[PDB]
Protein backbone atom coordinates (compact mmCIF):
# COMPACT_ATOMS: atom_id res chain seq x y z
CA UNK A 1 0.00 0.00 0.00
CA UNK A 2 2.88 2.34 0.83
CA UNK A 3 4.07 1.81 -2.76
CA UNK A 4 0.58 2.23 -4.21
CA UNK A 5 0.20 5.70 -2.75
CA UNK A 6 3.40 6.93 -4.45
CA UNK A 7 2.13 5.11 -7.58
CA UNK A 8 -1.25 6.83 -7.77
CA UNK A 9 0.47 10.21 -7.36
CA UNK A 10 0.89 10.21 -11.14
CA UNK A 11 -2.39 10.81 -13.07
CA UNK A 12 -6.60 8.77 -27.13
CA UNK A 13 -10.32 8.48 -28.04
CA UNK A 14 -10.26 6.94 -31.52
CA UNK A 15 -13.24 7.38 -33.89
CA UNK A 16 -13.95 3.64 -34.00
CA UNK A 17 -15.71 1.11 -31.76
CA UNK A 18 -13.26 -0.31 -29.22
CA UNK A 19 -13.66 -2.40 -26.07
CA UNK A 20 -13.43 0.36 -23.40
CA UNK A 21 -16.71 1.82 -24.80
CA UNK A 22 -18.33 -1.59 -24.15
CA UNK A 23 -16.74 -2.42 -20.80
CA UNK A 24 -18.90 -1.46 -17.83
CA UNK A 25 -17.85 1.03 -15.14
CA UNK A 26 -16.65 -1.10 -12.25
CA UNK A 27 -18.44 -1.81 -8.99
CA UNK A 28 -17.25 -2.07 -5.37
CA UNK A 29 -17.04 -5.89 -5.30
CA UNK A 30 -14.62 -5.81 -8.29
CA UNK A 31 -10.90 -6.14 -7.75
CA UNK A 32 -10.61 -3.28 -10.22
CA UNK A 33 -12.25 -0.73 -7.89
CA UNK A 34 -9.30 1.47 -6.88
CA UNK A 35 -10.14 4.78 -5.35
CA UNK A 36 -8.02 7.89 -5.49
CA UNK A 37 -4.82 8.72 -3.71
CA UNK A 38 -6.75 10.04 -0.80
CA UNK A 39 -9.14 7.14 -0.36
CA UNK A 40 -6.11 4.79 -0.26
CA UNK A 41 -3.84 6.85 1.94
CA UNK A 42 -6.87 6.40 4.20
CA UNK A 43 -6.78 2.63 3.59
CA UNK A 44 -3.12 2.54 4.57
CA UNK A 45 -3.64 4.57 7.68
CA UNK A 46 -6.64 2.52 8.65
CA UNK A 47 -4.68 -0.73 8.37
CA UNK A 48 -1.71 0.85 10.14
CA UNK A 49 -3.95 1.74 13.07
CA UNK A 50 -5.66 -1.65 12.97
CA UNK A 51 -2.23 -3.32 13.35
CA UNK A 52 -0.61 -1.39 16.22
CA UNK A 53 2.07 0.80 14.54
CA UNK A 54 0.54 3.87 15.94
CA UNK A 55 3.57 6.12 15.69
CA UNK A 56 3.47 5.57 11.88
CA UNK A 57 -0.32 5.71 11.84
CA UNK A 58 -0.07 9.16 13.33
CA UNK A 59 2.19 10.36 10.56
CA UNK A 60 -0.20 8.96 7.89
CA UNK A 61 -3.24 10.48 9.39
CA UNK A 62 -1.56 13.85 9.59
CA UNK A 63 -0.64 13.44 5.91
CA UNK A 64 -4.31 12.53 5.12
CA UNK A 65 -5.71 15.56 6.92
CA UNK A 66 -3.02 17.64 5.31
CA UNK A 67 -4.29 16.51 1.91
CA UNK A 68 -7.93 17.13 2.66
CA UNK A 69 -7.66 20.52 4.40
CA UNK A 70 -4.67 21.98 2.58
CA UNK A 71 -6.77 21.51 -0.56
CA UNK A 72 -7.43 24.87 -2.11
CA UNK A 73 -5.04 25.27 -5.08
CA UNK A 74 -4.24 21.86 -6.67
CA UNK A 75 -6.48 19.14 -8.16
CA UNK A 76 -8.99 18.00 -5.54
CA UNK A 77 -8.30 15.04 -3.21
CA UNK A 78 -11.58 13.66 -1.96
CA UNK A 79 -12.52 12.41 1.42
CA UNK A 80 -13.13 8.73 1.94
CA UNK A 81 -16.21 7.33 0.15
CA UNK A 82 -19.55 7.20 1.99
CA UNK A 83 -19.37 3.47 2.96
CA UNK A 84 -16.23 4.44 4.81
CA UNK A 85 -15.99 7.08 7.47
CA UNK A 86 -17.46 10.60 7.35
CA UNK A 87 -15.09 13.48 7.88
CA UNK A 88 -15.41 13.88 11.66
CA UNK A 89 -14.63 10.18 12.10
CA UNK A 90 -11.42 10.83 10.15
CA UNK A 91 -10.42 13.50 12.60
CA UNK A 92 -11.26 11.21 15.52
CA UNK A 93 -9.31 8.25 14.23
CA UNK A 94 -6.49 10.78 13.74
CA UNK A 95 -6.71 11.75 17.39
CA UNK A 96 -6.85 8.15 18.59
CA UNK A 97 -3.70 7.36 16.61
CA UNK A 98 -1.73 10.28 17.95
CA UNK A 99 -2.85 9.32 21.52
CA UNK A 100 -1.48 5.81 21.23
CA UNK A 101 1.76 7.32 19.77
CA UNK A 102 2.26 9.21 23.05
CA UNK A 103 1.57 12.60 21.39
CA UNK A 104 -1.47 13.62 23.49
CA UNK A 105 -0.61 17.36 23.29
CA UNK A 106 -1.34 17.13 19.54
CA UNK A 107 -4.59 15.14 19.94
CA UNK A 108 -5.88 18.08 21.84
CA UNK A 109 -5.13 20.57 19.10
CA UNK A 110 -6.88 18.18 16.72
CA UNK A 111 -10.09 17.81 18.76
CA UNK A 112 -10.17 21.54 19.49
CA UNK A 113 -9.86 22.35 15.78
CA UNK A 114 -12.73 19.94 15.02
CA UNK A 115 -14.99 21.65 17.56
CA UNK A 116 -13.87 25.09 16.36
CA UNK A 117 -14.86 24.48 12.68
CA UNK A 118 -18.23 22.94 13.58
CA UNK A 119 -19.21 25.22 16.49
CA UNK A 120 -22.18 26.53 14.54
CA UNK A 121 -23.50 22.99 14.16
CA UNK A 122 -23.10 22.05 17.83
CA UNK A 123 -26.10 22.56 20.11
CA UNK A 124 -26.17 25.67 22.34
CA UNK A 125 -26.49 23.58 25.58
CA UNK A 126 -29.45 25.62 27.00
CA UNK A 127 -31.05 22.18 27.48
CA UNK A 128 -28.23 22.00 30.08
CA UNK A 129 -30.39 24.27 32.25
CA UNK A 130 -33.77 22.62 31.47
CA UNK A 131 -32.67 19.15 32.74
CA UNK A 132 -33.49 12.19 25.02
CA UNK A 133 -35.34 14.89 23.01
CA UNK A 134 -32.59 17.18 21.63
CA UNK A 135 -30.06 16.16 18.99
CA UNK A 136 -26.31 15.80 18.95
CA UNK A 137 -24.39 13.52 16.58
CA UNK A 138 -22.11 10.94 18.11
CA UNK A 139 -18.97 12.51 16.82
CA UNK A 140 -19.38 15.43 19.15
CA UNK A 141 -19.71 13.28 22.28
CA UNK A 142 -16.85 11.19 21.13
CA UNK A 143 -14.66 14.23 20.80
CA UNK A 144 -15.17 15.11 24.52
CA UNK A 145 -14.43 11.47 25.37
CA UNK A 146 -11.11 11.56 23.57
CA UNK A 147 -10.30 15.07 24.72
CA UNK A 148 -10.69 13.50 28.20
CA UNK A 149 -8.53 10.51 27.75
CA UNK A 150 -5.94 12.96 26.37
CA UNK B 1 -47.44 36.22 81.37
CA UNK B 2 -44.95 33.44 82.19
CA UNK B 3 -42.00 35.91 81.86
CA UNK B 4 -43.58 38.34 84.36
CA UNK B 5 -44.56 35.38 86.59
CA UNK B 6 -40.93 34.04 86.46
CA UNK B 7 -42.02 30.90 88.41
CA UNK B 8 -41.02 28.31 85.78
CA UNK B 9 -38.93 28.98 82.65
CA UNK B 10 -40.51 29.35 79.19
CA UNK B 11 -38.60 26.31 77.90
CA UNK B 12 -40.71 24.12 80.20
CA UNK B 13 -43.98 25.65 78.99
CA UNK B 14 -42.92 25.20 75.35
CA UNK B 15 -41.83 21.63 75.90
CA UNK B 16 -45.12 20.72 77.57
CA UNK B 17 -47.10 22.41 74.75
CA UNK B 18 -45.10 20.49 72.12
CA UNK B 19 -46.14 17.03 73.53
CA UNK B 20 -49.81 17.75 74.15
CA UNK B 21 -51.22 19.28 70.98
CA UNK B 22 -50.82 18.69 67.20
CA UNK B 23 -47.25 19.47 66.28
CA UNK B 24 -47.45 20.55 62.65
CA UNK B 25 -50.18 23.05 63.57
CA UNK B 26 -48.09 24.28 66.50
CA UNK B 27 -45.08 24.78 64.23
CA UNK B 28 -47.03 26.81 61.65
CA UNK B 29 -48.16 28.93 64.52
CA UNK B 30 -44.68 29.44 65.89
CA UNK B 31 -43.45 30.71 62.51
CA UNK B 32 -46.04 33.44 62.52
CA UNK B 33 -45.59 34.30 66.20
CA UNK B 34 -41.91 34.83 65.45
CA UNK B 35 -42.91 37.78 63.23
CA UNK B 36 -45.56 39.73 65.16
CA UNK B 37 -44.29 43.13 66.33
CA UNK B 38 -44.28 43.75 70.12
CA UNK B 39 -47.47 44.71 72.04
CA UNK B 40 -45.99 46.04 75.32
CA UNK B 41 -39.32 41.82 71.47
CA UNK B 42 -39.20 39.46 74.47
CA UNK B 43 -41.77 37.06 72.91
CA UNK B 44 -39.66 36.27 69.81
CA UNK B 45 -36.46 36.52 71.85
CA UNK B 46 -37.63 33.62 74.05
CA UNK B 47 -38.73 31.40 71.19
CA UNK B 48 -35.42 31.74 69.27
CA UNK B 49 -33.61 30.46 72.38
CA UNK B 50 -36.09 27.62 72.87
CA UNK B 51 -35.72 26.54 69.25
CA UNK B 52 -31.89 26.68 69.15
CA UNK B 53 -31.99 24.59 72.32
CA UNK B 54 -34.23 21.90 70.74
CA UNK B 55 -32.82 20.69 67.40
CA UNK B 56 -35.37 17.92 66.59
CA UNK B 57 -38.24 20.44 66.29
CA UNK B 58 -36.09 22.72 64.21
CA UNK B 59 -35.41 19.65 62.13
CA UNK B 60 -39.15 19.31 61.51
CA UNK B 61 -39.67 23.15 61.47
CA UNK B 62 -37.42 23.94 58.48
CA UNK B 63 -38.76 20.76 56.93
CA UNK B 64 -42.50 21.60 57.22
CA UNK B 65 -42.93 25.30 56.37
CA UNK B 66 -42.77 26.93 52.96
CA UNK B 67 -39.83 28.80 51.62
CA UNK B 68 -40.74 32.48 51.71
CA UNK B 69 -41.87 32.23 55.29
CA UNK B 70 -38.51 30.88 56.41
CA UNK B 71 -36.80 33.48 54.29
CA UNK B 72 -38.64 36.31 56.13
CA UNK B 73 -37.94 34.54 59.47
CA UNK B 74 -34.24 34.40 58.86
CA UNK B 75 -33.83 37.97 57.66
CA UNK B 76 -35.69 39.00 60.82
CA UNK B 77 -33.60 36.86 63.17
CA UNK B 78 -29.91 36.54 62.13
CA UNK B 79 -29.52 34.06 65.01
CA UNK B 80 -31.50 31.58 62.90
CA UNK B 81 -29.44 31.99 59.73
CA UNK B 82 -26.32 29.83 60.22
CA UNK B 83 -28.02 26.79 61.73
CA UNK B 84 -30.70 26.74 59.03
CA UNK B 85 -27.99 26.77 56.35
CA UNK B 86 -26.30 23.87 58.17
CA UNK B 87 -29.60 22.02 57.93
CA UNK B 88 -29.86 22.67 54.24
CA UNK B 89 -26.22 21.96 53.61
CA UNK B 90 -26.63 18.59 55.34
CA UNK B 91 -29.53 17.65 53.12
CA UNK B 92 -27.50 18.47 50.01
CA UNK B 93 -24.54 16.32 51.10
CA UNK B 94 -26.89 13.27 51.50
CA UNK B 95 -28.05 13.23 47.89
CA UNK B 96 -26.51 11.22 45.03
CA UNK B 97 -26.77 11.85 41.28
CA UNK B 98 -28.03 9.15 38.94
CA UNK B 99 -26.98 9.45 35.34
CA UNK B 100 -30.00 7.83 33.76
CA UNK B 101 -32.58 10.36 34.93
CA UNK B 102 -30.99 13.80 34.95
CA UNK B 103 -31.96 14.60 38.48
CA UNK B 104 -30.39 14.51 41.86
CA UNK B 105 -32.17 12.08 44.13
CA UNK B 106 -31.84 10.78 47.63
CA UNK B 107 -31.49 7.18 48.55
CA UNK B 108 -34.01 7.33 51.36
CA UNK B 109 -37.55 8.67 50.72
CA UNK B 110 -37.62 11.20 53.59
CA UNK B 111 -34.54 12.99 52.20
CA UNK B 112 -35.64 16.27 50.76
CA UNK B 113 -35.97 16.05 47.00
CA UNK B 114 -34.16 18.23 44.55
CA UNK B 115 -37.13 20.40 43.92
CA UNK B 116 -37.76 21.39 47.57
CA UNK B 117 -34.12 22.09 48.23
CA UNK B 118 -33.89 24.23 45.08
CA UNK B 119 -36.99 26.08 46.31
CA UNK B 120 -35.61 26.87 49.63
CA UNK B 121 -32.30 28.13 48.29
CA UNK B 122 -34.01 30.21 45.67
CA UNK B 123 -36.14 31.84 48.36
CA UNK B 124 -33.07 32.43 50.53
CA UNK B 125 -31.12 34.03 47.67
CA UNK B 126 -34.07 36.32 46.71
CA UNK B 127 -33.85 38.19 50.01
CA UNK B 128 -32.24 41.30 51.55
CA UNK B 129 -28.42 41.56 51.01
CA UNK B 130 -27.50 40.83 54.70
CA UNK B 131 -28.58 37.19 54.00
CA UNK B 132 -27.77 36.96 50.26
CA UNK B 133 -24.00 37.22 50.79
CA UNK B 134 -24.22 34.82 53.79
CA UNK B 135 -26.08 31.99 51.98
CA UNK B 136 -24.07 32.53 48.76
CA UNK B 137 -20.76 32.25 50.63
CA UNK B 138 -22.00 29.22 52.63
CA UNK B 139 -22.75 27.53 49.28
CA UNK B 140 -19.43 28.39 47.52
CA UNK B 141 -17.42 27.09 50.52
CA UNK B 142 -19.33 23.79 50.30
CA UNK B 143 -18.73 23.61 46.56
CA UNK B 144 -14.95 24.12 46.85
CA UNK B 145 -15.00 21.64 49.78
CA UNK B 146 -16.22 18.84 47.44
CA UNK B 147 -13.83 19.39 44.48
CA UNK B 148 -14.04 22.57 42.33
CA UNK B 149 -15.77 21.01 39.33
CA UNK B 150 -17.52 23.23 36.78
CA UNK B 151 -19.88 20.74 35.15
CA UNK B 152 -22.98 18.94 36.31
CA UNK B 153 -23.24 15.38 37.65
CA UNK B 154 -20.48 15.63 40.25
CA UNK B 155 -21.47 18.22 42.91
CA UNK B 156 -24.93 19.11 44.19
CA UNK B 157 -23.39 22.49 44.96
CA UNK B 158 -22.41 23.08 41.39
CA UNK B 159 -25.93 22.24 40.27
CA UNK B 160 -27.39 24.68 42.73
CA UNK B 161 -25.11 27.57 41.81
CA UNK B 162 -25.95 26.89 38.14
CA UNK B 163 -29.71 26.61 38.68
CA UNK B 164 -29.49 30.15 40.13
CA UNK B 165 -28.18 31.92 36.99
Amino acid sequence: LELLVEALNVPAPQFLIEVELLLPPPDLASPLHCGTQSQTKHILASRCLQTGRAGDAAEHYLDLLALLLDSSEPRFSPPPSPPGPCMPEVFLEAAVALIQAGRAQDALTLCEELLSRTSSLLPKMSRLWEDELPYCPLWVSATHLLQGQA
Amino acid sequence: EVGKAEAERPARFLSSLWERLPQNNFLKVIAVALLQPPLSGEGSQVLVHWLLGNSEVFAAFCRALPAGLLTLVTSRHPALSPVYLGLLTDWGQRLHYDLQKGIWVGTESQDVPWEELHNRFQSLCQAPPPLKDKVLTALETCKAQDGDFEVPGLSIWTDLLLALR
